[PDB]
């Protein structure tokens, strides 16, 4: 099961251009897309070696910079220039797609806030007409921008089978409080961070998790609470690092539960105080869940580089999500009342409502019905 | 009872058990509470061997009748203690455990 | 039995066939906490089941 | 069980850090707050290492002090100041209360001279709002001051839990007579002495005193009877101090009769005659004690720290603490007659007057009722 990913706009092309860059050295592989002699399942992201992206001025850039080798600003221009390179674009995923034994997914970098919001608004509704069966797995960055923000978000809710949020506004004060930066070419090490540690799992075969879709029919329970938020405390037991994940310094977000957990430790620690470390979370309390449906804590275990100490990641699902919304939502309604038919934004209006009060009705003991 | 800084939290964690009355009690569910006050106090930096004798044992009513602690020894070292400073060791134990909760329920009151 | 059979029936495309199941499975769960719990680890594993408190019938 | 502390005016912060370096030196702490390599237990007053202090321009000396790694004048302006920021300041106690495994108790080191003094007692009230199940010990320290004095008076007998009285008049004096320093850093010294003394058997574990309560519950009679004096000797057999912190001339205050008295034995001594020395001391009567019910003296060993002899303190109970509200009760009464309701003072004047009269009371054959 090999993943295709795609990169839109500058952001999506600078944070998957420093995500490569972040995977090619943590195996083998020279810049030169030559494996140097110097275990690790390499088959999915890497073709027998060449990733399987589809990119599409910053291209340039990536052209002259050493990785050669290895391959306006309105919401309707994205979608209206996108309908016009139909199959184009189409003809590039297509032919990647047959070649490949059995595609598994479409993990899509793009930002919410100029072209790559209307056009990856138009690949995802393209993608569930031809490929029904193929999970979209998106990670979409957070910053007229109220609009193009919010329209983006009306598509993310009904076809986006994952969503994995990174708000520029948390990541810049984790850029100001533990690394003292006041820039682009440093938060974005923080987001190679995340998206690199995220698939660590299915790089590295372990007991469970060797698929993408074991990685997210754990988390999200229904298919409307599909949205992700990530911790990453290394900026020593499995106390230490269990700890520092759920405080609320370190998670990437600016009553409220979760509603399941998934911890990522790719240290060398000895597996048998796992459970212990479980054990004591539990009687601190220091996490709440849903009251209606059984909600548990998962752990997972991996193993680091050799080619590159203990680190640690967590994917979460919080209802407190839900407050980025109401701040988008919020301003859009204010550029409402200040200035063919401007019927889709009141129509994404309506859904993102639907939404918000889904999570509002999450942490409720009757959310069933 | 030499130690005071793990009893301390030891009669904090059984106190919710105990009040039952015995019928309710079953061993392998203690086991896991003094385990973990073993871990909280300062009881943690200590010998591994020294560490896996310390058990409970259950005496055959209320929850403050019959829990008390064994620390059973068998091999060489149990040619000193011989069946009869265990069967003295008990009989002590059970008059420093009453005269213990006996002054954690005074300073309840207070 | 009951786990892998409901999802054939998902797998067949009612409304009183999954209601069927809940009262089936979940009867068959706590089945399972009863005799875990009855013992003298065989014990952590009820803290693996259930986090939440959930279960607690 | 943890104990956070709080550090209030310019009195406190000064105490409080001089608190925290004798006990960071007692301990074998860095000042960088790192653990060098060089049993005692420091769970309760350090976290996992953090000191539990919230503080409260001197903060600057503070932060420039190599120790930078270990983290008006009336009383109605100081009460005010404390309303408009109520919700700010306990965010951080709230977290660090959460935040903490089970919670006992907070200290409190102010000196009631003003706006320190008046912003305590703002936070004495509310604490009892908030949390009913927690013991709030305050170190308070004596000198419009009869004014100010009399008010967090009216506080400290019906809010804080206990209090341990430290009156700059006896320790002025001390510095003269034994020491010869003719300032505030070096009387100050003494301050810590008897702080860090206090606490001894919290974090050197034995058979007894393993927690603040185990303390107080013996000394406290009545919960209106809760003002402490103390005594500290060496400025040796057992014997030898017991004679020497029952004379007045070692006492930190400037008919009547003993309700309780500690003794913290610190030294190297030889446990085997502490008992022999409680039998004779009661042969000579060197202490008058209470008619209607019985009473005892305790005397409590501990060890030294070694990274760092005999030494001594002696917390008493003694109801001539009585003549020390009078001076301050006596001096409002001359301001009174010399010059938007006034109502409060008048409320004040009075339940301090009850406390008085509970202690001339309180020496009498029938306290009883
Ligand atoms: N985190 C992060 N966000 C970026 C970076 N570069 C751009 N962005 C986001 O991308 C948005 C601008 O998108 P834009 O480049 O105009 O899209 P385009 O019109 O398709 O080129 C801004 O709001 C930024 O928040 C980056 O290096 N890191
Ligand atoms: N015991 C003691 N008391 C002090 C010390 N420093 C100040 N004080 C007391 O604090 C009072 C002055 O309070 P001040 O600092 O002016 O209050 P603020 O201006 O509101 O912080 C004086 O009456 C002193 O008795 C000290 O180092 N030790």
């Amino acid at each position: 099961r090999e993943i295709i990913t795609l990169q839109l706009g500058q952001c999506g092309n600078q944070i998957g251009f420093e995500f490569w860059k972040q995977l090619c050295a943590e195996h083998g592989i020279s810049p030169e897309g030559i494996v140097e002699e110097f275990t690790d399942r390499k088959d999915v992201f890497f073709y027998q070696y060449i990733p399987r992206a589809v990119l599409l001025r910053v291209i340039h850039s990536i052209l002259n910079s050493p990785y050669a080798k290895l391959y306006g600003n309105n919401w309707a221009s994205g979608f209206s220039q996108g309908e016009k390179i139909h199959e184009d674009i189409f003809d590039i995923i297509d032919r990647e797609a047959d070649g490949s034994d059995s595609l598994e997914g479409f993990v899509l970098c793009h930002s919410i806030a100029g072209t790559g919001s209307g056009l990856g608004s138009y690949l995802l509704e393209r993608l569930n007409d031809r490929y029904p069966k193929k999970l979209v797995q998106t990670y979409s960055v957070f910053p007229v921008q109220p609009y193009n923000s919010l329209l983006t978000l009306k598509r993310l809710t009904q076809n986006a089978d994952c969503l994995v949020v990174l708000d520029n506004t948390a990541l810049n004060r984790i850029a100001t409080d533990r690394l003292h930066i006041q820039s682009f070419s440093q938060i974005n090490q923080l987001v190679s961070t995340i998206m690199s540690a995220s698939t660590t799992t299915l790089r590295y075969p372990g007991y469970m998790n060797n698929d993408l879709i074991g990685l997210i029919a754990s988390l999200i329970p229904t298919p409307r609470l599909h949205f992700l938020m990530t911790g990453y405390t290394p900026l020593t037991t499995v106390l230490d690092v269990m700890r520092r994940l759920l405080q609320p310094k370190n998670v990437m977000v600016s009553n409220h539960c979760y509603i399941a957990i998934l911890n990522i430790i790719q240290g060398e620690v000895d597996p048998t105080q796992v459970h212990k470390s479980l054990q004591r979370i539990r009687e601190r309390k220091l996490a709440n869940f849903i009251p209606w449906g059984p909600a548990s804590i998962q752990v997972a275990l991996s193993r680091k580089s050799p080619y590159l100490r203990v680190s640690g990641l967590m994917m979460a699902n919080h209802t407190s999500i839900s407050s980025l919304f109401e701040r988008t939502c919020r301003q859009y309604d204010k550029l409402r009342k200040r200035e063919d038919n401007f019927d889709e934004m009141d129509t994404s209006r309506e859904i993102v409502q639907q939404l918000i009060d889904e999570y509002h009705a999450a942490t409720r003991p009757d959310y069933i019905s | 009872l030499g130690q005071g800084d793990f009893i301390r939290h030891l009669m904090d964690l059984l106190k919710p058990e105990l009040v039952r009355p015995a019928t309710t009690l079953y061993q392998h569910n203690l086991t896991g509470i003094l385990e973990t006050a073993v871990r909280a106090t300062n009881a943690q930096f200590d010998s591994p061997e020294i560490l896996r004798r310390l058990d409970v044992r259950l005496l055959e009513d209320t929850g403050w009748d019959v829990f008390s602690l064994d620390y059973h020894v068998d091999g060489p070292i149990a040619t000193v203690f011989t069946r009869e400073c265990m069967s003295h060791y008990l009989r002590v134990f059970n008059f420093l455990w009453r005269a213990k909760r006996m002054e954690y329920i005074l300073t309840d009151i207070r | 039995s009951v786990c892998v059979m409901f999802t054939n029936c998902m797998q067949k495309f009612f409304e009183a066939t999954i209601n069927k199941f809940d009262k089936n499975f979940s009867a068959h769960l706590l089945d399972l906490l009863a005799r875990l719990s009855i013992y003298s680890g065989m014990a952590s594993v009820i803290s693996r089941l259930d986090f939440n408190g959930f279960y607690t019938e």
